[PDB]
RNA sequence: GCUUGAGUCUCGUAGAGGGGGGUAGAAUUCCAGGUGUAGCGGUGAAAUGCGUAGAGAUCUGGAGGAAUACCGGUGGCGAAGGCGGCCCCCUGGACGAAGACUGACGCUCAGGUGCGAAAGCGUGGGGAGCAAACAGGAUUAGAUACCCUGGUAGUCCACGCCGUAAACGAUGUCGACUUGGAGGUUGUGCCGGCGUGGCUUCCGGAGCUAACGCGUUAAGUCGACCGCCUGGGGAGUACGGCCGCAAGGUUAAAACUCAAAUGAAUUGACGGGGG
């Protein structure tokens, strides 16, 4: 999992404040960081199917949050995906 | 089971469970069969 | 009966504490079941791990015949 | 010396050895006038023990450590017969091999 | 990360252990680790024969260190023919109290 | 807009959860030697087999593979399949306590996609033990079996394929509600007790059910969405499609034919079931 220090930097970068942990932007940024981190794990551990199920949940959860944010506010959505390097 | 002394040897072999172990290891027991007997004995003591 | 590890409030069993561990093995060196010693389940698992680590380091025997 | 009792379900082998495992003499239930059902009995093992105790008359052994191996009928009666033959039975030790898992055993007999 | 390290030395190198302890802890301290506990139990009786031997010389070390330099130490144990056996274990915390042996 | 559903953060907890790497002890087999001598092995009884070219037994050394006794538990973990020595590395989920944060972001899901025991298939390794096939010995009226002696694929590893099982709780997922009793396991709060959570086993109330039974982990009382059934046989077969190296999987008829087939429970009778 992502460290306390890496988590706290993401929360500061994308949150309103240090305690805005629930923001859609923060959640998406945290999932993105962990998804990106795990690419190295699965490159080595191709048959770790059990852990990969957890990865796919992160992918699905991110998709659902991005979809929520898009219709709630496309301007926030558009910036977020640009900053994180997401196609959508 | 290192050891009237002969009765003491019998008792030490009962407690290590030597003969029970050997008898159980004579023939292969499928995992399905082993789980089945574990359940049946669990139910038994629970009665 | 009764769990001594809950009585003493120990966090871990410690593989180094051979004095204690020797109370939980038979003369054959086999781990004694919790039903006989009255150890609690959580401590029985810690105990089994401690004994196995001690056996590896040759602080306890695996068997009466090495 | 050491008395090694190989007590199987079908037969008993008694080998008397020195304390370094060099064999001095031996006898078996099967080579003592018992075949089939009769070979795998405590009495046949008793008779095997006596004839093995006879087979090492020359070496002049006084003390016997006893090593019992296997599940068979002639575990105890063999030991008694050595005591009856007049050995100082100093030790009785079970050395029956037990795997700590080991190899898959043969399939169950559907008899 | 916190590690507990036991190693057993061949009993005909009891005199080489003071060196070993110095050299192995130079590796830890040089990589900016702590030694939290270091105990030499001396020659003990083995519970079973290891490579014909009936005795061995034990050392305990509780260490805080990077993963990397503990990997280096295990490969040192691997090829050092004096070191007959070793365990490295993670601990949750630093341990400084005297062990039940000492 | 709101915070109660759903999420995020902080700190901890238990765990055979997964992937990778290393290592330990027991045992089997084989090889090399020492001692030793006529049997061993096997069965209901035998025989094949092994043994005087020295077996079996016993001791020492070596090799190699596979599996991890005890702990061990109606114990634990996992979506299911499944997962068990010890150690490390990488990693998934669950749970609890305090608060803070987002603000319905939810539930279900045809098609789709992924995972999926064992056997099997491909290439390359490995091979102790076990063991389809096979061979011999018995048994028998016969015995292509059961039993015995051997024994090849395979079982193991890497990578790929297959996609099925009584893959079962024969019980789809999610949410709410509705008397009790006795256990287990795992958090946590206040003073051996008294609370508060999670998971789980057994009994049983109302109710439900053809009955058997289920019974707050429902087969009760309701709501959302999906999958599926429509007499037995012919048939999960044929033909066509799709998938597969193949084995085959998957989707899936019709003619013809019968008046039943079926579930649960009841009384007997019967058993090479028990008392
Ligand atoms: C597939 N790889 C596995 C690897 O995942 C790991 O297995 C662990 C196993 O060590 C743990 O269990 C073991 O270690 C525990 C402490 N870490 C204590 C109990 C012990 N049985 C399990 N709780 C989880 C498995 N995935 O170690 C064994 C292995 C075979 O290499
Ligand atoms: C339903 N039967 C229950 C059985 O489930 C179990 O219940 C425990 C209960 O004893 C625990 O609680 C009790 O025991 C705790 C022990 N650390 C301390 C607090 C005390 N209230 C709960 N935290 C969890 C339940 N599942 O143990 C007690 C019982 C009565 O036999
Ligand atoms: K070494
Ligand atoms: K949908
Ligand atoms: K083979
Ligand atoms: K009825
Ligand atoms: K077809
Ligand atoms: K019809
Ligand atoms: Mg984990
Ligand atoms: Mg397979
Ligand atoms: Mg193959
Ligand atoms: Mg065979
Ligand atoms: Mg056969
Ligand atoms: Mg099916
Ligand atoms: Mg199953
Ligand atoms: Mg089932
Ligand atoms: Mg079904
Ligand atoms: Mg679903
Ligand atoms: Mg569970
Ligand atoms: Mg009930
Ligand atoms: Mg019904
Ligand atoms: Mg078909």
């Amino acid at each position: 999992s992502l460290s306390t220090e890496a988590t706290a930097k993401i929360v500061s970068e994308f949150g309103r404040d240090a305690n805005d942990t629930g923001s859609t932007e923060v959640q998406v940024a945290l999932l993105t960081a962990q998804i990106n981190h795990l690419q190295g794990h699965f490159a080595e551990h191709k048959k770790d199917h059990h852990s990969r199920r957890g990865l796919l949940r992160m992918v699905s959860q991110r998709r659902k949050l991005l979809d929520y944010l898009k219709r709630k506010d496309v301007a926030r959505y558009t910036q977020l995906i640009e900053r994180l390097g997401l196609r959508r | 089971p290192v050891i009237v002394a002969l009765r003491r040897f019998k008792r030490s072999c009962e407690k290590a469970g030597v003969l029970a172990e050997v008898r159980r290891r004579e023939f292969y027991e499928k995992p399905t069969t082993e789980r089945k007997r574990a359940k049946a004995s669990a139910v038994k003591r629970h009665a | 009966k009764f769990c001594r590890f809950t009585a003493e409030g120990v966090q871990e069993i410690d593989y180094k504490d051979i004095a204690t561990l020797k109370n939980y093995i038979t003369e054959s060196g086999k781990i004694v079941p919790s039903r006989i010693t009255g150890t609690r389940a959580k401590y029985q698992r810690q105990l089994a791990r401690a004994i196995k680590r001690a056996r590896y380091l040759s602080l306890l025997p695996y068997t009466d015949r090495h | 010396g050491v008395a090694h009792i190989h007590a199987s379900f079908n037969n008993t082998i008694v080998t008397i050895t020195d304390r370094q495992g060099n064999a001095l003499g031996w006898a078996t239930a099967g080579g003592s006038g018992f075949r089939g059902s009769r070979k795998s009995t405590p009495f046949a093992a008793q008779v095997a023990a006596e004839r093995c105790a006879d087979a090492v008359k020359e070496y002049g052994i006084k003390n016997l450590e006893v090593m019992v191996k296997g599940p068979g009928p002639g575990r105890e009666s063999t030991i008694r017969a050595l005591n009856a033959a007049g050995f100082r039975i100093t030790n009785i030790t079970d050395v029956t091999p037990i795997p700590h898992x080991g190899c898959r055993p043969p399939k169950k007999r559907r008899v | 990360r916190h590690y507990e390290i036991v190693f057993m030395v061949h009993p005909d190198q009891s005199e080489q252990v003071p060196g070993m302890i110095e050299r192995y802890t130079a590796a830890i301290t040089g990589a900016e680790g702590k030694i939290h506990r270091l105990e030499d139990w001396g020659r003990r009786q083995l519970a079973y024969p290891i490579n014909k031997l009936h005795k061995a010389h034990y050392v305990l070390m509780n260490v805080e260190a990077p993963q990397e330099v503990i990997d280096e130490l295990e490969t040192t144990f691997r090829f050092n023919d004096a070191v007959i056996r070793s365990m490295v274990m993670r601990t949750k915390h630093a341990v400084t109290e005297a062990s039940p042996m000492v």
